[PDB]
């Protein structure tokens, strides 16, 4: 419940948890990231459209979308275009790992 | 969990989790992955060491040390240091992200 890979989504209002942050891409277009309930960060977005989603894209950009697909917000970062993983982390801090670099299987290492 | 970031350490009888997927670093030493009771894939390191534990480097290297601190395994697949996310998906397959990509302090993007 506290990772989102890329091509992914959190719906709105759905949250990811870890531990006692939740970060939550809201409804009416605001990510907000709370300890124990209370809010801490948030986009800023609140209000910038509606029935929004929260998606990482697959070159790692992370994107906040409207129901009409309008790109809110966005982390603003890509890097190679591969596969990425967004994890919320126990902390509250909620990163984006670089592409792809290791798996089972014939070539799943990209060195 | 379903995720093992760089630093962080899986000692015998742990596991990252995920629906019906499990891996499981075991007493034996040996790294598998299972799917509701079956077992599907294994580093086959059973009984080559005890106490082991499954680490993940900072250069993203997923390794196997034993009672010794010996490499008794590894992915052998590493990249630039910063840090690395093993993630246990919803697929079942188990992915090593590579390095941190955007919340680079606060706002930091490797390019
Ligand atoms: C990869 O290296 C430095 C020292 O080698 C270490 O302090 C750091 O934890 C590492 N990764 C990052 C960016 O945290």
């Amino acid at each position: 419940d506290n990772v989102l890979l890329s091509g992914q989504t959190l719906h709105a209002d759905h949250s990811l948890q870890a531990g006692a942050y939740t970060l939550t891409i809201q409804n009416k277009c605001n990510l907000v990231k709370y300890q124990n309930g209370r809010q801490i960060w948030a986009s800023n977005t609140d209000r910038r459209g509606s029935g929004c989603r929260l998606t990482l894209l697959s070159d790692g950009n992370l994107v906040i979308y409207d129901h009409n697909n309008n790109d809110v917000w966005g982390s603003a970062c890509w890097g190679d275009n591969g596969k990425y993983a967004l994890v919320l982390q126990k902390d509250g801090r909620f990163v984006i790992y670089g592409p792809v670099l290791w798996s089972l299987g014939p070539n799943g290492c990209r060195r | 969990d379903s995720v093992l970031l760089s630093g962080q350490t899986l000692y015998a009888g742990h596991s990252l989790t995920s629906g019906s997927y499990t891996l499981t670093i075991q007493n034996n030493c040996n790294l598998v992955k299972y799917q509701h009771g079956r077992q599907i894939w294994a580093s086959d390191t059973d009984g080559q060491g005890s106490q082991c534990r499954l680490t993940l480097r900072s250069d993203g290297n997923l390794i196997i040390y034993d009672d010794n601190n010996m490499v008794v395994w590894g992915s052998d697949c590493w990249g630039n240091n910063g840090t690395y996310a093993l993630v246990l998906q919803q697929d079942g397959l188990f992915v090593i992200y590579g390095p941190v990509l955007w919340p680079l302090g606060l706002n930091g993007c490797r390019s």
